């Protein structure tokens, strides 16, 4: 029972590399995202497609075209790979994580 | 281009938003005998004998339900005179003492919530002390199966959170309407065209001096009194996908419902003090029956009907189920009601059982130490009245709630009745009259030339 | 700055009730929502429900209906969380937590330390 | 009524209505002694100290103050009273250049007032550089010898 | 004093002494700074809540009120600040017809304004449609060419 | 900041800046919408019985009182508008004989009115009568025939 | 005592004095007094010698 | 004071209302001097007298 979803799956990438994210397809809402596991409950990092939330590094910035929406993710650390996720209005995406090395 | 035409007309037509507060205004010729506080208060101003009105041209204006401020303000104006009524003419209460009660047994007959009960309270003299019949009702007491109510004896059910008022036994309730003039320098916009979505541009708009009168009545998930729509039905919600957001449905026809308090009563005096009052029921008489409501099954069930149909229209091709309510406290479950100072919870489980593609009755219960409003304080406890109480009213809308979960194309979408913020009482029909400020000092480039 | 309190996560037996309870500290309980969500590792999160202090709205998820219970209480200040004949479906970590401002309620600001809930036998 | 009965109109037709609101901007139907209602009745509750007294205050003062600011910052440039004035001054180079036909024609002030706000302040300096320039002519005009 | 020591005298008389009312309708004696009396010695007290503070601010807006509205019915005529004034209008068919000479030699203003009050609001139609026709001649005369 | 940005220069210099009083003598930074401040947020609790508003009421119909004062002592003599005005009477005998050169060369305002002061009634009443024998004329010039 | 089935009596503040101090009234701008100096006055009709 | 020449008028004592004005002003600012300084009584216990 599913409407949501987000590619790429999963991703191969050393440390400080840049990758593409994006969530799919016309679903209607306020896009967010929510950050890599880091052990304790996640962080946000940013609000409305395109604003980046408050004490969050610079490396994260979204952008939006109507079905299209994409994030970019520059200057990954050991310390911040990890499962993450996408929110659409309720719902959540497939499983989406990024490794390190 | 003489003189580059520099010049100020007086006056022009311009105009924008701005936060302000309102005044008040309310038929004065009745309650002059009111001297004590009440909503519709004496003072207030006498109403315009000759409301008026234009229809202005080709105005473009975009009205907006849920950004303006207004309802705010009224929200707390209606709060901060209700303390102001039950700041005078109360007694505080040295009440919730050791005390018993037992079965009542005015007839042979065990009746159903009352209990008969003892009760000492101090005399005039503060050294001595005597027994009178005192208050019982049940949803009001600390319960336990033994040969008493609590851990033992009992309490009344305010004394660990703050000391109840009682109200003012000489100062009426009743809503009548009350109206709202802005001051010099202001003005009102009301949007007279229908099928108005809550937002966006209205084309049919119209200029009043002062708003229509409106019945703040209180109450949850039944809007009651309230004005009926200009045609068919309608669905006021701003945006349906946030299911965090209440969905409110407003009826073009009303539908009668009655409710009544049928048994006779009547209250007994009781010192508290050097010149303090207390009152309770003293005595019932005749017939038992608990408090009910009737309605007509085909007309609601039509309503109902179409309700569903019109808001089928914001989805292609989903279908739609009611069901009852959600949970919690009796407060926003049930059906909050009022009339002539008695209150009513009433169960809604029979007035949400159909589904979508002859007098049903209700089941209701009194409640008189009444957590009203924010539930934090200022807790109120009216008198009860005497003989019977019936009371009618005009049902014109419901809230509803959207729940949430997965979903399906092909799946069946569930809404439950609920209540909860007040504001959506009165967010109904103020849902017009935007308030707003004329700037006159308009400017604009012409020719001229002093001497 | 604002936190949210947990009594920590507590490990339990297949088909039985449980409690769970969180508090806030710090702009007023009152007047803003709340809200519980589900994290299961190897399956997604699943938001459970929000509730409204001020009036007891409540909208539990249809997935659990019925068996998902929960309250609260002003002036102690707290939020309990009640089910009912758990399963091993429900292992997972639940988390009390609050938006940014008492208008929307889906991207959300303060979390709290977080609980486990782990069921095997 | 004021602009609310003609408000939306042509350019010119506003002009040759301005007047009455000389009575909407001061009187009002309920603060105070109108041109419907009068004192209330139960005055001495309302004299007596009350929630609705503050209010009733407050928008009497608040009218007030907004009548007498904006009429000072005409009267400063010498058009007290003079419903059209005119000012011994021209108009600046940015922001500029926009055909009358238009303006007069069809168009209404609700579409022209947004974008001067910004540049208001400008009109009130070179409004106020006129008037200097008129008062020391008046001095020296005063100066017959 | 003001019409307080001249109200029944000539109308010739009147006209002669219509100044002074001035400082009378706006000072007050015990409300403000007045021509006798300075702000109060215990004034920690007045300021902090009395019954006669609002009193004394209930007595000034409605006295502001009251000069405020009539200075403005005044002004929109354009015969602001001049004592006498004079309109571009004829007075209608009814009510007049009425000899002149008892009105200027013997009358006195206590009993002449009773009749006259229910048309009252016709002289302000009159000189209203007056001051419309002298601003658009105005703007007439302000175009040139 | 009106005179507060020119207070102690020249006599002519004064009369050069005498414009701006008019925002800063109504306005106020702080007693409501000001050249800086507009109402505050937590409006709910000023509406609310509360001593500050008392004080701001006090304060902005005090301002109200002051201005509405003297510009009506200023209106009287026909002067409204006008920054400079001229009466129609000769200065008295005594006070009297004092040279024009040092007052407007490098003297101040301030060390001018104190001896002024006392006298500033008697020249009230000298504007008083110049208005009411210019009134009298323009009435005898209104009689054509 | 007695006052204990009507209400609760109030003690007076013994440091407020209580005296038959005078009071003046006066109206503030835009009212005036009349004052009917005449004497034999039957409380209405006419009065001829008035002072403001 | 100043008398007023030839001036008319029907005083009328009975209908006017500042009298009124007053019966309550002075009520409330009763009311104003006994609500502060003012100890309320738990008098009006068992007491006992007899012949002085
Ligand atoms: C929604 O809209 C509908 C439609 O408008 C509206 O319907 C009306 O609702 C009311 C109830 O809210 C219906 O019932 C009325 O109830 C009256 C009973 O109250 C009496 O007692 C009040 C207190 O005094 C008692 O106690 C003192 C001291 O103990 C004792 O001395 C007295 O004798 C009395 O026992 C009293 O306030 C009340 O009304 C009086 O005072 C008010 C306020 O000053 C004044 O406005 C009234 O005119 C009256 O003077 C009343 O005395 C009931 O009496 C009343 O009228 C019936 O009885 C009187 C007297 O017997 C008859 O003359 C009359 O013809 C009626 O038979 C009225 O019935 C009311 O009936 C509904 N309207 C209709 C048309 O049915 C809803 O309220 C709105 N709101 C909701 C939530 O639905
Ligand atoms: C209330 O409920 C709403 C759902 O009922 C909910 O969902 C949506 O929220 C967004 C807010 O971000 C609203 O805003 C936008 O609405 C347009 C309307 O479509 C028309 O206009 C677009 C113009 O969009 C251009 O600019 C945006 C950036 O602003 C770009 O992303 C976009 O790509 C464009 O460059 C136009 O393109 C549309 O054209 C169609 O064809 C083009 C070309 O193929 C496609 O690119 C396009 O996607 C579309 O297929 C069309 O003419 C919407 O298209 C935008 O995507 C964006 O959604 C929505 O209006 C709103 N939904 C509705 C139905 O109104 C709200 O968030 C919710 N609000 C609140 C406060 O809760
Ligand atoms: C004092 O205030 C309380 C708070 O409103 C009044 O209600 C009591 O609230 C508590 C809150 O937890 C109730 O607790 C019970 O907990 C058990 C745990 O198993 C649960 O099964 C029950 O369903 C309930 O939640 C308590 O029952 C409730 N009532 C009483 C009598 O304690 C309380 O009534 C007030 N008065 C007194 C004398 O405590
Ligand atoms: C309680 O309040 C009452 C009321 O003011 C106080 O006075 C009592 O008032 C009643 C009114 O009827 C008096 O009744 C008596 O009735 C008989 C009938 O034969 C008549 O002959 C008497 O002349 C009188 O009218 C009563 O005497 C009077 N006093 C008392 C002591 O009851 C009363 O004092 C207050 N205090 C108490 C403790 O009652």
């Amino acid at each position: 029972e599913i409407v949501l979803t987000q590619s790429p799956g999963t991703l191969s990438l050393s440390p400080g590399e840049t990758a593409i994210i994006s969530c799919r397809t016309s679903q209607y809402g306020s896009l967010a995202w929510y950050q890599q596991r880091p052990g304790q409950a996640p962080r946000l990092v940013i609000y409305s497609g395109s604003t980046r939330a408050a004490g969050i590094p610079d490396r994260f910035s979204g952008s939006r075209w109507g079905p299209d929406y994409n994030l970019t993710i520059s200057n990954l650390e050991s310390g911040d790979f990890g499962v993450y996720y996408c929110q659409q209005y309720e719902f959540f995406g497939q499983g989406t994580k990024v490794q390190v090395d | 281009a003489e003189n580059l035409w520099v010049t100020v007309y007086y006056g022009v037509p311009v105009w924008k938003e701005a936060k302000t507060t309102l005044f008040c205004a309310s038929d004065a010729k009745a309650y002059k005998k009111e001297v004590h506080n009440v909503w519709a208060t004496h003072a207030c101003v006498p109403t315009d004998p000759s409301p008026q009105e234009l229809f202005l041209k080709n105005v473009t204006e975009n009205f907006n339900m849920w950004k303006n401020d207004m309802v705010d303000q009224m929200h707390e104006d209606i709060i901060s005179l209700w303390d102001q009524s039950l700041k005078p003419c109360v007694k505080l209460t040295p009440l919730c003492v050791t005390l018993i009660c037992s079965n009542a047994t005015v007839k042979n007959s065990t009746v159903e919530e009352m209990k008969n009960c003892s009760f000492n309270t101090t005399t005039e003299i503060r050294d001595k002390e005597k027994k009178e019949y005192a208050l019982f009702y049940r949803p009001d007491i600390v319960p336990l199966n033994n040969e008493t109510s609590n851990t033992s004896e009992y309490r009344l059910i305010n004394c660990n959170t703050s000391a109840c008022t009682q109200a003012c036994p000489k100062v009426t309730f009743e809503p009548i309407p009350i109206h709202y003039c802005a001051p010099a320098g202001y003005a009102i916009l009301k949007c007279n065209d229908e099928t108005f979505n809550g937002t966006g541009p209205c084309s049919n708009v119209s200029t009043v001096q002062c708003t229509h009168g409106i019945r703040p009545v209180v109450s949850t998930q039944l809007l009651l009194n309230g004005s009926l729509a200009e045609k068919g039905i309608v669905i006021r919600s701003e945006n349906l996908t946030n299911n965090a957001k209440i969905i409110i449905v407003h009826l073009h026809t009303p539908v009668e419902i009655v409710c009544t308090r049928p048994n006779n009563n009547t209250r007994k005096s009781v010192r508290i003090g050097p010149g303090q009052t207390f009152y309770a029921t003293g005595d019932i008489i005749g017939d038992i029956r608990q408090a009910h409501c009737n309605i007509s099954e085909s007309k609601w069930n039509e309503t109902l009907q179409k309700v569903g149909k019109e808001l089928q229209k914001h989805f292609p091709n989903k279908t739609i189920k009611y069901a009852q309510s959600a949970g919690g406290d009796m407060e926003i479950t049930t059906h909050s009601f009022n009339c002539g100072g008695e209150f009513f919870y009433c169960n809604t489980a029979k007035l949400f059982n159909g589904t979508y593609n002859p007098t049903i009755t209700l089941q209701c219960r009194i409640k008189q130490i009444i957590n009203m409003w924010q539930g934090v304080g200022r807790c109120m406890y009216a008198p009860p009245i005497a003989g019977n109480i019936t009371c009618k009213s005009n049902i014109t809308g419901l809230l509803l709630t959207r729940d949430g979960g997965t979903n399906s194309s092909g799946k069946e979408e569930i809404f439950r009745p609920a209540g909860g913020d007040m504001r959506d009482n009165w967010r109904s029909e103020l849902y017009k009259y935007k308030v707003v400020k004329i700037e006159p000092l308009g400017v604009a480039p012409t020719r001229c030339k002093r001497r | 700055q604002v936190q949210l309190v947990q009594s920590g996560g507590q490990m339990k037996k297949p088909g039985e009730s449980m409690r769970i309870s969180c508090r806030a500290s710090g702009y007023e309980f009152i007047d803003c929502t709340l809200n519980w969500i589900r994290l299961a590792p190897g399956k997604r999160p699943e938001w459970m429900g929000w509730l409204k202090p001020r009036g007891g709205a409540v909208n539990y998820a249809r997935p659990l209906q019925g068996r998902v219970t929960m309250t609260r209480d002003v002036y102690s200040d707290t939020a309990f969380l009640e089910l009912r004949s758990l399963t091993v479906d429900d292992t997972a970590v639940y988390f009390c937590t609050r938006g940014k401002n008492c208008d929307y309620n889906w991207d959300f600001e303060h979390w709290g330390r977080g609980t486990p809930v782990i069921v095997s036998s | 009524l004021g602009f609310l009965g003609a408000a939306g109109s042509t350019m010119g037709a506003a002009s040759m209505t301005l007047t009455v609101q000389a009575r909407n901007l001061l009187s009002g139907i309920v603060q105070q002694q109108s041109n419907l209602l009068r004192a209330p009745e139960a005055q001495q509750h309302l004299l007596k100290l009350t929630v609705w007294g503050i209010k009733q205050l407050q928008a009497r003062v608040l009218a007030v103050e907004r009548y007498l600011r904006d009429q000072q910052l005409l009267g400063i440039w010498g058009c007290s009273g003079k419903l059209i004035c005119c000012t011994n001054v021209p108009w600046n180079s940015s922001w500029s250049n926009r055909n009358l036909s238009e303006i007069w024609d069809n168009m209404t002030w609700l579409q022209w007032d947004k974008e001067i706000s910004n540049y208001t302040q400008i009109i009130y300096g070179l409004l106020e550089e006129s008037q200097n320039q008129q008062e020391k002519n008046e001095q020296d005009l005063l100066a017959l010898d």
